[PDB]
DNA sequence: ATCAATATCCACCTGCAGATTCTACCAAAAGTGTATTTGGAAACTGCTCCATCAAAAGGCATGTTCAGCGGAATTCCGCTGAACATGCCTTTTGATGGAGCAGTTTCCAAATACACTTTTGGTAGAATCTGCAGGTGGATATTGAT
DNA sequence: ATCAATATCCACCTGCAGATTCTACCAAAAGTGTATTTGGAAACTGCTCCATCAAAAGGCATGTTCAGCGGAATTCCGCTGAACATGCCTTTTGATGGAGCAGTTTCCAAATACACTTTTGGTAGAATCTGCAGGTGGATATTGAT
C-alpha cells in the first residue's frame, strides 16, 4: 500500500525540524497530495484532449496548475514547478 | 544510479508521479518533464500547508502537528482555504468564531 | 441558590465546542442509523469501524456548516434563534432544496 | 423503554452540533428538522457507498466506498484512505 | 389613469418570465467583455459566439442569483430586494462563505 | 468604463426574470460589482484555454469549457 | 454485413460511442458491451427529454421544439431537472414563478 | 465535425412524428448527449481504477449509469442497457 | 460599589498510547542501455470570419415629477426556550469466534492488432419548402376610481 | 357594485429566414475475418477485523421556573414605482480587407518498448521512547445578586 508520508515528512524536516506529524495528520497530507495530484492530472487531461494532443507534457502540467490554484499559491507553484524541470533538464 | 527526484533536486519521488501518470490513464503519452514539473508542484504545496500546520502547533506550545492544526492552518489563510473550499479535513473542528449580535450587551 | 442568565451558557458552550474537534453524536447511536438506512439498499452488510467513523466525521462537518449558514439566516430576520424556516431558506440556496 | 433509530441522534447532541456551529438560541422544532435533513444526507452518501460495495462484489461497505461517495457528492473527506 | 406601485412590476415578471431574449443591450456587454479581457491580455478576439456564450451564461446566472435574493428578502419579511439579501445568498452558495 | 453599459432598466429586467417584485436603489452597484466578478473569473480561464492552445482569438469552446470548470456548464455553443 | 447498431436494435451508433470510448481514454481497454450499453442510455435519455419537448411544443401551439421548450422540460421534471440541475440551456428562460407574498390583496 | 443530429432526430420522430427541431434546439440536445456520454464514461473510469481494473465493461457502464442517473430515470436507463447487450449478446 | 459562586487559567506532574528507530527480506520499483516508432512542430498557405467603417431610424435609456406605501424604529406582552438539579437507562470499552476480505494459481472467453472490404454520415451547392415571427384588429380579461 | 381606461387574449394572415431535401463525392468509418495476447472470474484458503456479548462507566430525559425574545400593532418618513418628454446610441443591413485558424506535407526530438541490473520503500515483529492529556492546586477572572 504506497503512499507519500515518508516524502511528506522529509518535507516536513526541511520546513520544522523539530516538529511532529501525528498519524492522522500524516492520513490527512497524504490524502492531500492524491486530491491535488489528481486535480491538476484531470485538467491537463482535458487541456491535452480539447487540443487533439496525445502528450501531457510539462507544459499542460502548468496550465492546469494555473486554472487550478489560487493566484499567488499559482506563482509559486509554478516557479518552483519550472525549477525542477530546469535544473532537471541540465544535468547528466 | 542518481534518481530523477536528485536531479530534479526535489524530496517527491518523480519516478512514482511519472508512473502515476501513466497508470491513470490521464493521455496516451507523458513527456518527461511532467512528473518532474507535477512532482515539484506536490512538494511545494505540501511544504506550505506543513509550514502553517506547523506555526499552528508552536502558537499552541505542542511539537506534534495533528488534524487541528492541518485544519487551522488551511481555514486561516485565504488561498489554501479556497483551494480546499469543498474538503473536509477529518478531526479539524472550526475556527473560533461567534457572530457579534450574539455577544452580551455590555 | 445560584443561577446563571440565559444565553450565558449557551455562549459558553459555544466557545467551548468551537475549541474541540470530538465528534458530538454519541457513537453507537450513529452507527445503529447508518447500518438501518443501509439495510435499505442491500441486506446483510458489513461496515468497516473506519467507514462509519468517516460517514460521522462528514455529517458532523456538514451539519455544523448548515448550522452556520442557517445561523446566518436567523441573523438576517434579525433574530438570534435558528428555526426551521431558517435551515430550509439555507438548504434552497445551497442548491440541496433547489 | 424502547425509541427508534433516528430519534437516538438526540436533542443534547444535535443541540452540541447547533453550537460548534455558533447558535445562540435554538427553536424547540429545530430538532425534528435536523434529524431529517440529517437522514437524507445519510441516504445519499450510502448509497453511493453500497453501490461502490456492491460492484466490487463485496458484502462490506469500506471506508473507501464511503470516501469516493462523498467525493461524488461533492463532500471530499480528507484521513480515511483516497 | 395610473396603475398603483407594483402593478406593472408584476405585469413585467409575468412578461420577462415568459420569454427567453437576453435583457442586457448586446453591444454594451461586448465592450464590457473586451475591456475585462484586454486588462486579462492584451491583444486578443472574440468569436461572436464565444461573445453570446458569455452573456447567455452571465444573464442566467444573475437570473438565479436574483431569485435566491428575493428569498432572502422575504426570508426578511420584505418584498424588496437590498445589497445585504444578493450578499447572504452569495455568502450562502459559497461564492464568499 | 463599460459596466456602465449595464443600465439600471436592463439590471430592473433581470430581477424581473428572476421574480422579484421591488428594487432596492442600491441594488444596481452591487449588481454590477457581482457581474464584473463573474466576467472575470470567466474570462480569465476562457483566456487562459486560449493561451494554451496558442491562439489569439477566444472560441465559444473557450468559453464552453471555462464555464464547466467552474460548474455552470453551458448548452448550445459547442459543449 | 449489419451495423453493431441494428444488431443490438438501436437507433444510436454503436460503433461511434465505441470509437469515442476509446479516444476519450478511460481505461486500457473497453469491452464490446459498454458501448451497446452506453449508447441505449443515450437513446433512452434523448428519447424521454424528447418526449417531454415536443409536449411543451404541443402546449404552446407550436410545431418546431426550441431552446425554451427543451427548458421548460426540464425544469417540470423532477429527475431531468436533477440530471441537469447545474446545466444552463442557452435561450430557455426560467419557469414562470411568482412567489405569493408577492401577489395583491388577501384570501 | 461529428454529432449526434441524425440519431437525435431519428428518435424525435419515432416519439412525436409530426414534430420538428430547431437548429439550436438541436445544437442544445446534441450537448446533452456529449455531456451524459463524459459523465457516465468518467464514472466508468474511475469505477474501474477503483478496482485496479483496466477494462470498462457494460458492467461499470451500469453501476456509473446507477450513481449518475435519479430515481426512475436510472432504472429504466439499466433496463435498456440490459436489454440491449443481451440482445447484441445473442445476434451473430 | 460590595461579596459570593463558579468558571477559567496556569504551573507542574506523570503514565502510556501512540510515535520512533532498528533489522532483515524482497518484489516491485525505478534507473539504465539499445532499437523502433511517432507525435506534433516547423513551413507553406487556402480560406473562414473577425474587425471595422458607414448610414439609418426608432427601440429604449435617461432624467424628472410626484406620492403611495413599504421599510424600519418603537412599544408591548405572552409564551417558549434556557438553566438547572434529580435520577436512571444507554453507550462504551474491553475480550472472543468466524466470516468475509484479500493473496495466489489457473486457464479460457474475450480484448488487441492487423489487413481488406464496403457502407455511411458529413457537406458543398443549389433548389424548393414551410413554420411562425410580427403586424392587425377587435372581443374578453384586469385595474382602479368613485 | 357600475364604469372607463388599458392590457391581455387570440384566431386570421402572408413575407422571410431558417429548415427539410436531393446529387454526388468519399476517405473516414465501421464492419468482416485470421492471428496473438491476456485480463480477471473462479475456486481454494489464511489471516484479519467485524459482530456479538458482558460489565466499567458517563450522559440524557424529565419537570419547573421565568426572563427575555419574537412578533403583533402602530407610526411616519422618504425612496422607489409609474408615467412622460426627449433624443441618442444600439442594431441592422452591407461591404471589405486581412488576420489568423485550420488543412497538408516533412521529418527529427522524444517517447514507447523491451531487456537487464540496482536500490528502495513497505511490512513485520521487537524493543525503545516520549509528547502530552488529563489530574491537582491555587490563583484570578467573570458573572449575577444586592
Amino acid at each position: 500500500k504506497e503512499s507519500y508520508a515518508i516524502y511528506v515528512y522529509k518535507v516536513l524536516k526541511q520546513v520544522h525540524p523539530d516538529t511532529g506529524i501525528s498519524s492522522k495528520a500524516m492520513s490527512i497530507m497524504n490524502s492531500f497530495v492524491n486530491d491535488v495530484f489528481e486535480r491538476i492530472a484531470g485538467e491537463a487531461s482535458r487541456l491535452a484532449h480539447y487540443n487533439k494532443r496525445s502528450t501531457i507534457t510539462s507544459r499542460e502540467i502548468q496550465t492546469a496548475v494555473r486554472l487550478l490554484l489560487p493566484g499567488e499559491l499559482a506563482k509559486h507553484a509554478v516557479s518552483e514547478g519550472t525549477k525542477a524541470v530546469t535544473k532537471y533538464t541540465s544535468a547528466k | 544510479a542518481k534518481t530523477r527526484s536528485s536531479r530534479a533536486g526535489l524530496q517527491f519521488p518523480v519516478g512514482r508521479v511519472h508512473r502515476l501518470l501513466r497508470k491513470g490513464n490521464y493521455a496516451e503519452r507523458v513527456g518527461a518533464g511532467a512528473p518532474v514539473y507535477l512532482a515539484a508542484v506536490l512538494e511545494y504545496l505540501t511544504a506550505e500547508i506543513l509550514e502553517l500546520a506547523g506555526n499552528a502547533a508552536r502558537d499552541n506550545k505542542k511539537t506534534r502537528i495533528i488534524p487541528r492544526h492541518l485544519q487551522l492552518a488551511v481555514r486561516n489563510d485565504e488561498e489554501l482555504n479556497k483551494l480546499l473550499g469543498r474538503v473536509t479535513i477529518a478531526q479539524g473542528g472550526v475556527l473560533p468564531n461567534i457572530q457579534s449580535v450574539l455577544l452580551p450587551k455590555k | 441558590p445560584h443561577r446563571y442568565r440565559p444565553g450565558t451558557v449557551a455562549l459558553r458552550e459555544i466557545r467551548r465546542y468551537q475549541k474541540s474537534t470530538e465528534l458530538l453524536i454519541r457513537k453507537l447511536p450513529f452507527q445503529r442509523l447508518v447500518r438501518e438506512i443501509a439495510q435499505d439498499f442491500k441486506t446483510d452488510l458489513r461496515f468497516q469501524s473506519s467507514a462509519v467513523m468517516a460517514l460521522q466525521e462528514a455529517s458532523e462537518a456538514y451539519l455544523v456548516a448548515l448550522f452556520e449558514d442557517t445561523n446566518l439566516c436567523a441573523i438576517h430576520a434579525k433574530r438570534v434563534t435558528i428555526m426551521p424556516k431558517d435551515i430550509q431558506l439555507a438548504r434552497r440556496i445551497r442548491g440541496e432544496r433547489a | 423503554v424502547l425509541r427508534d433509530n433516528i430519534q437516538g441522534i438526540t436533542k443534547p447532541a444535535i443541540r452540541r452540533l447547533a453550537r460548534r456551529g455558533g447558535a445562540k438560541r435554538i427553536s424547540g422544532l429545530i430538532y425534528e428538522e435536523t434529524r431529517g435533513v440529517l437522514k437524507v444526507f445519510l441516504e445519499n452518501v450510502i448509497r453511493d457507498a453500497v453501490t461502490y460495495t456492491e460492484h466490487a462484489k463485496r458484502k462490506t461497505v469500506t471506508a473507501m466506498d464511503v470516501v469516493y461517495a462523498l467525493k461524488r457528492q461533492g463532500r471530499t473527506l480528507y484521513g480515511f484512505g483516497g
